């Protein structure tokens, strides 16, 4: 099916405890591969996924001098948005930018995507297009006309288009194992007492992948989404995910109420009944 | 990879 | 913008006493990053705990996981206890084998 | 555009070499390159905001690069070794990006000699221009030969009447080895002026090649008894025949 | 894959290769004596694209790229370097072709004068002057004779262009009937009568 790749920075500014503190991380749809920390003692880009082990030393020397000059880059930026905005020098702000490529079935291009944000509001982002730049606020278009003058979106269009695809298809062959495989949700249903009037009736979702998944109940064939405790889906720490989700039933109204699982990984969106 | 294009904002 | 942590505790596989295990305390949509994290065995804080390496979601909201391999009891409760700059004190969630 | 100083530096083994380069002011990124062979550069150092980024290139010992502000770069040898010997080039780039236009210095061209008693000034001659050439084509070329220098440090130039004419003037791109088996062979050159058989025939117009040579210095010491050689100009002159 | 010469006004095409996935290619030409210029730059999501009388073309898949220079010039003569950034860090130049564009002579007249010293006569030089761009000069290495390579000068305000080359030793047994062999020069190469 589709897949995409995308890359999370994050830089966070210390006054007084000293410099910016950096961190990035990579995704392959939903599984972590590379890490970087500015204050970890390695200072080095680390492996997180086992198939991106093989990659030579070349590979870890140069993408670790390019994290870090980006981190530099974004030292520059705090300073460069604290002007903007006409910040003081002892308030701790940060800097988050997102960006990724997104592929098909076929391994074709897709669509490309850069994201950049102060303080945890959109600052500036780069549209569909790949040729074009949406200021958020007033201080966002002074970044806007740097950009446009200096033809960044042009530099970075070339990339997601480009080199970005060229490794995100090598990333996924050489992960062929756990990248494009799918664990269908291992589903089951629990049974809560809360009173002699009433119970709670729980519909899990365990060890599956990748994070999309629907759960929903149903009062005979009609939602129920109104009564109905949603939790966010959560990582179980092994690269799989869980989700639960609750209603309050009459004490002998159980098999009235239905739970549908819908997830990629299910050929068929499953029904549980009491 | 890594394509983070860095222009000074 | 200021964003108040979302705390879930729970394990990685179902809890069956007497069998290894782990215990994961997930952060997620709290802003700014800095924050403190904890797992608690009967109230006292656990040495050997890891965590995630940090990362947002799309409305740049970070997401954290902190884990340590535990052995689940029928005596033994666990919590997790996290602080934030939009908490003006710690809020303590205990484990709840079905949720 | 981009400085770089010095143009040359010649220098015995052991001695401390600074260079100096000032980009373009307002670029944001800095690099230093090298360059032993007219083909492929070397890469050895990148700076952003005053800030490195890359210098896997650097070698690993005697080598410091450094950048005090945002208008000025240096690169120090801190033990000169023959090994060292090269082209040494700055280039800056606005937005500090390597995806933009690199502006380049004009480069200094440093050599380290291990025998400093190697080193020798150029003899420059003027050849006239044969009488059969000017019947044949009605044109006169003069010759110019500098021989005997080292290293190949020169600078050739020539002058009439007190005012350098580029017009029918052209140096040899490279020196030629008089002795090619031999490292340490002693260089020369050659260039031609070629001007109108009437303007050479004028008995008061005045021909001079005039050949720089970048050789010791004061601090460069000299123990031996061949005078010195140092960085001087050597000359020779030819005047019109009718 | 070393040299390319290419006579006046006609057009070059120069070739270079690269490994890295990247994002950005650049050509630059370093002129004998100053420091590299860029000349043209093409992204990696283009095909060709053109300034002036330079036209460049990228292909990805083959990972090579192609620079063409229409209606050369003598000042074209340079040292031609290609530079593949795969990102916006990386940078790396090619081993790069020497670029010699060879002067239109019209009116040939192959010659080999001999020229006296002006300081004294005891010194003395031959000259091979005013051939075309076809013939080359050989060097012969007789262990005392020197001969210099070709070298064009450009009489601007005459409008007149001529190739030329030096030869000298410090003996007997030399003559310039003889210094500039026959290989290769014209036929009708003048020799003078001392």
């Amino acid at each position: 099916g589709s897949h995409s790749m995308r890359y999370f920075y994050t830089s966070v500014s210390r006054p007084g405890r000293g410099e910016p503190r950096f961190i990035a991380v990579g995704y392959v749809d939903d599984t972590q591969f590379v890490r970087f920390d500015s204050d970890a003692a390695s200072q080095r880009m680390e492996p997180r996924a086992p198939w991106i082990e093989q990659e030579g030393p070349e590979y870890w020397d140069q993408e670790t001098r390019n994290v870090k000059a980006q981190s530099q880059t974004d030292r520059v930026d705090l300073g460069t948005l604290r002007g903007y905005y006409n910040q003081s020098e002892d308030g701790s702000h940060t800097i988050q930018i997102m960006y990724g490529c997104d592929v098909g079935p076929d391994g074709r291009f897709l669509r490309g995507y850069r994201q950049d944000a102060y303080d945890g509001k959109d600052y500036i982002a780069l549209n569909e297009d790949l040729r074009s730049w949406t200021a958020a606020d007033m201080a966002a278009q002074i970044t806007k006309r740097k950009w446009e003058a200096a033809h960044a979106a042009e530099q970075q269009r070339a990339y997601l288009e480009g080199r970005c695809v060229e490794w995100l298809r090598r990333y996924l062959e050489n992960g062929k194992e756990t990248l494009q495989r799918t664990d269908p949700p291992k589903t089951h249903m629990t049974h809560h007492p809360i009173s002699d009037h009433e119970a709670t009736l729980r519909c899990w979702a365990l060890g599956f992948y990748p994070a999309e998944i629907t759960l929903t109940w149903q009062r005979d064939g009609e939602d129920q989404t109104q009564d109905t405790e949603l939790v966010e889906t959560r990582p179980a720490g092994d690269g799989t995910f869980q989700k639960w989700v609750a209603v309050v039933v009459p004490s002998g109204q159980e098999q009235r109420y239905t739970c549908h699982v819908q997830h990629e990984g299910l050929p068929k969106p499953l029904t549980l009944r009491w | 990879v890594v394509g983070a294009v860095g222009v000074g904002k | 913008i200021q964003r108040t942590p979302k705390i879930q505790v729970y394990s990685r596989h179902p809890a069956e006493n007497g069998k290894s295990n782990f215990l994961n305390c997930y952060v997620s949509g709290f802003h700014p990053s800095d924050i403190e994290v904890d797992l608690l065995k009967n109230g006292e804080r656990i040495e050997k705990v890891e965590h995630s390496d940090l990362s947002f979601s799309k409305d740049w909201s970070f997401y954290l996981l902190y884990y340590t391999e535990f052995t689940p009891t029928e005596k033994d409760e666990y919590a997790c206890r996290v602080n934030h700059v939009t908490l003006s004190q710690p809020k303590i969630v205990k484990w709840d084998r079905d949720m | 555009g981009v400085i770089q100083t010095p143009r040359h530096k010649v220098t015995g083994k052991g001695q401390e070499a600074t260079l100096w380069c000032e980009p373009i002011s307002g670029h944001s990124a800095v690099f230093w390159y090298r360059q032993t062979i007219v083909q492929g550069l070397e890469f050895l150092t990148y700076f952003r905001n005053q800030a490195p980024i890359d210098d896997s290139g650097m070698p690993k010992e005697r080598f410091s690069a450094q950048m005090p502000n945002q208008s000025h770069s240096t690169l120090k040898i801190q033990s000169t070794q023959p090994q060292d010997s090269a082209v040494y080039l700055c280039a800056s780039s606005l937005e500090g990006t390597v995806e933009e236009t690199l502006y380049f210095g004009s480069g200094t061209r440093l050599t380290v000699l291990e025998d400093l008693k190697n080193v020798f000034p150029p003899e420059v001659a003027v050849f006239e221009p044969s009488e059969a050439e000017i019947s044949h084509t009605q044109k006169a070329t003069l010759v110019c030969l500098a021989t005997g220098f080292y290293p190949d440090h020169v600078e050739l130039s020539w002058w009439v009447n007190g005012k350098e004419v580029h017009s029918g003037v052209c140096t040899d791109p490279q020196p030629l080895k008089e002795q090619p088996a031999l490292n340490d062979s002693r260089y020369a050159l050659s260039s031609r002026l070629r001007v109108s058989a009437t303007f050479w025939q004028d008995p008061r117009n005045h021909f001079r090649c005039q050949v720089q040579f970048y050789g010791l210095s004061e601090n460069d010491e000299w123990t031996q008894d061949r005078a010195k050689p140092v960085t001087q100009i050597v000359s020779a002159e030819a005047w019109g025949r009718a | 894959s070393w040299a390319l010469s290419v006579h006046e006004g006609e057009s070059v095409t120069v070739n270079c290769s690269y490994k890295t996935s990247i994002t950005a290619l650049q050509w630059y030409r370093q002129k004998s004596g100053k420091g590299p210029a860029q000349l043209i730059l093409i992204r990696s999501n283009e095909r060709e694209k053109r300034n002036g009388r330079l036209r460049a073309t990228l292909d990805t898949s083959s990972q090579s790229s192609s620079l063409s220079i229409t209606a050369t010039r003598c000042e074209d003569t340079a040292v031609y370097f290609c530079a593949a950034s795969s990102g916006s860090w990386q940078l790396i130049f090619g081993s790069g072709t020497q670029l010699t564009v060879m002067p239109d002579i019209q009116n040939p007249d192959p010659a080999v004068y001999q020229l006296r010293d002006s300081k004294s006569s005891d010194k003395s030089v031959c000259l091979f002057t005013d051939f075309d761009s076809q013939t080359n000069v050989s060097q012969s290495k007789d262990s005392d004779v020197y001969i210099t390579d070709k070298c064009v000068l450009d009489m601007r305000s005459m409008d007149f262009k001529s190739n030329s080359a030096v030869a000298w030793s410090n003996k007997s047994d030399f003559a310039c009937a003889n210094a500039f062999n026959n290989s290769i020069i014209p036929e009708d190469t003048f020799f003078p009568s001392p």
